[PDB]
RNA sequence: UGCAUCCGGUGAAGCCGCCGAGUGAUCGAGUGGUGGAGGGUGUGGGAGUGAGAAUGCAGGCAUGAGUAGCGAUUAGGCAAGU
RNA sequence: GGAGGGGAGUGAAAGAGUACCUGAAACCGUGCGCUUACAAUCCGUCAGAGCCCUCGACGUGUCGUGGGGUGAUGGCGUGCCU
């Protein structure tokens, strides 16, 4: 067990998969290494991750009195949150579904030691 | 109630036959019977804790009638027209292994287990194998009355 | 030693000290029952004459009566609507061998 | 053409996990004296000037 | 002392309905009319030979 | 009155699913589709808890065959033996013999050899 | 639902489980968790009383799939800025 | 940047945060245990190795009237409805 802070972005304009995309290149690892990859990862939601990163780690420093340097992204995942719902035209009068989702992404930074 | 193995029960006893003037399918049925265990009290059909068989002089093997020269064994590449026969006699000469071990193959399960099975027999076409330093025992098969 | 006990339409391998479960008896916790045998091993020597046999009885002390697992049984047969659910718990008898 | 039958969860997670991220091998980099990490591609880049180092 | 809880109906004075379409364990999937015909969805005069 | 059937439907579905646990996909998950396999897999139990007696019975018989030939002698020649003998032993405990007192399955074997008669393949 | 009883903010129902029970539908005045306000039992009465299927209806969510496509026949680029 | 969140506070309760009572399932994830990359699988059943967990006992880790999860492997096995 070790100390931690948590942080969440819930309701974000992306879909989950595309979170989970860039997600699994962050998980153990420190979160220097986490947001210097999702800085440079070409995919989109590496902005969206890494704030939340960076959320959970300035939490850890300020409201939990921990040294950044010692954080570890010990947990991440992302959840298919709410999915809007919109209408494509198509083809000969049919109409096809489009889906706007969203993710919450949750983030566990641990102060574990070196 | 009822034994079962568990996990160093399983004994390997390595045995050797002379495939000399022997018959191919009783030398078959053997020796699929000591690599099963039919042959061990601890048998248990889903465990490989039969023994070690191997068989020397295999290219002096016995085959009655014409099927040194009429019976073919087949085998395809899976492409068309891609099957390609060979007698015993052609394999004996050839390959003079497969054919004992053919036999001993059908003879055995075919199943993972059959597939494990396989590896304990050893076959050779001459009368010297350099599975000594396991001392195997001599095999003679015979037929228990009745 | 040990001895192969009928019992129960059956036969158990059993030797003093040794627990085994059995159908159900018409007897009681806490009573010992003498149950005829099929076989004797006292070590080397093997008892197997009828007569030598019926000489000799197996005690055994009733531990409990006790329930065998829930068989579940639904017959069913394709495209009849044959269902038919049903269940089962054997009774049994617990022997703990005190004496052959 | 159209699909038969529903895929299997086995077999469409079996795929779908192959659609991921190569992360980027990172190096570091000393400009402005800070030790900061970027791609081996950008480093002559971020040694002149020319990265965006947020 | 004889109150409304001590008031049952007479032996065999309530027969239990029987509930038709409710299950192959009863009188299911058909309500005892067979698999087709008139007769599995109307019901044939009696003045009809 | 009107009723919602939830609460009473969802009871057959709970059972099911507990009772589906270990299944691979649809099978372990939906109602509909355990129901389809707890109707094979009871059948199956039924099936097997009968041909189990069949299986292990053949599996002793196995055993007793093996231990015999190495007592020098076939299995139907010492069931044989056992019936002219008495020996009301049964597969079972020759089995656990075989594995566990072998000396004593060979006392069995010169039992049985003594039994049988002095020619086998005469009608007598 | 009639009647009679009983439980309940010292935590009902519902839901999730554990431990179990019944020949079966199923049970749990056995237990924990969640939860927050009505329920259980017996005896009768009445039913919008039990769904897996109707190319069923509605909602939600998957599979395909992070796939196709991102809508002409002109073409965008650099610098600077914000 | 905001959205959103974390501390702090209100509240009996934020596992009541205007997306809000309870908050099932499908569905989506994360983590732990076991298993799986020589294998032909109506996907299960029966037997069952090994691993893990648990309850008791004795003695100090092997045994049991045991219970569970996994399942190597063997046998059997042609979905539901109409």
């Amino acid at each position: 067990e070790f100390p931690s802070a948590t942080a969440k972005a819930r309701y974000v304009r992306v879909s989950a998969t595309k979170a989970r995309r860039v997600i699994d290149l962050v998980r153990g690892k420190s979160v220097e290494e986490a947001l210097d990859i999702l800085r440079w990862a070409p995919q989109a939601a590496s902005e969206p991750v890494a704030k939340v990163i960076a959320s959970a780690a300035a939490n850890a420093q300020n409201n939990e009195g921990l040294d950044p340097s010692t954080l570890v992204v010990a947990t991440v995942y992302a959840d298919e949150g709410p999915t809007a719902k919109r209408i494509r035209p198509r083809a000969q009068g049919r109409a096809f579904r489009i889906r706007k989702r969203t993710s919450h992404i949750t983030v566990i930074v641990e102060s574990r030691p070196p | 109630p009822t034994y079962t193995p568990k996990a160093g029960d399983t004994t390997r006893s390595w045995y050797v036959i002379d495939a000399s003037d022997v018959v191919l399918g009783r030398l078959a049925s053997a020796a699929a019977t000591l690599l099963r265990g039919k042959h061990k009290p601890t048998f248990t059909p889903n465990v490989d804790g039969g023994d070690f068989v191997i068989v020397i002089n295999a290219d002096k093997i016995a085959v009655s009638g014409d099927k040194l020269t009429k019976k073919f064994a087949y085998r395809h590449s899976g492409y068309p027209g891609g099957l390609r026969k060979r007698t015993i006699g052609e394999l004996l000469e050839k390959h003079p292994t497969r054919v004992v071990e053919n036999a001993i193959i059908g003879m055995l399960p075919h199943n993972k287990l059959g597939r494990q099975i396989q590896k304990k027999l050893k076959v050779y076409a001459g009368p010297d194998h350099p599975h000594a330093a396991q001392q195997p025992i001599p095999f003679e098969i015979k037929q228990v009355a009745q | 030693t040990y001895a192969i006990v009928k019992t129960g339409g059956k036969q158990y391998k059993v030797a003093a000290g040794d627990v085994v479960k059995v159908e159900k008896l018409d007897s009681e916790p806490g009573a010992s029952v003498s149950l005829p045998v099929a076989l004797v091993v006292d070590g080397a020597n093997v008892t197997s004459k009828a007569d030598d046999l019926a000489k000799v009885a197996v005690t055994a002390e009733v531990l409990e009566h006790t329930k065998g697992p829930k068989i579940r049984i639904h017959k069913f047969k394709n495209k009849t609507g044959y269902h038919k659910r049903q269940g089962h718990r054997q009774q049994l008898t617990v022997l703990k061998v005190t004496g052959i | 053409a159209v699909p038969k039958r529903r895929m299997s969860r086995a077999n469409t997670r079996s795929r779908r996990a192959q659609w991921k991220a190569e992360a980027p091998g990172l190096v570091t980099v000393s400009v402005a004296g800070q030790q900061r990490k970027v791609p081996r591609r950008l480093l002559k880049a971020a040694r002149l000037g020319l990265v965006d180092l947020d | 002392v004889i109150k409304l809880h001590d008031l049952k109906p007479a032996p065999g004075e309530k027969k239990a309905k029987t509930r038709v379409g409710r299950g192959e364990g009863s009188k299911g999937k058909t309500a005892g009319r067979g698999t087709k015909g008139t007769k599995a969805r109307k019901n044939v005069p009696v003045m009809f030979e | 009155a009107r009723v919602k059937r939830a609460l009473n439907a969802q009871k057959k579905r709970r059972t099911v699913l507990k009772a589906s646990k270990g299944y691979r996909g649809q099978r372990s998950r939906l109602y509909r589709k355990a129901k389809e396999q707890q109707l094979h897999s009871l059948t199956y139990a039924y099936r097997d808890r009968r041909a189990r007696k069949g299986e292990f019975r053949k599996l002793w018989i196995s055993r007793i065959n093996a231990a015999a030939r190495a007592n020098d002698i076939t299995y139907n020649r010492l069931i044989q033996g056992l019936k002219a003998a008495g020996v009301e032993v049964d597969r079972k405990n020759l089995a656990e013999l075989a594995v566990s007192d072998p000396a004593a399955f060979t006392a069995l074997v010169d039992v049985a050899r003594a039994a049988l008669p002095e020619d086998v393949n005469a009608p007598s």
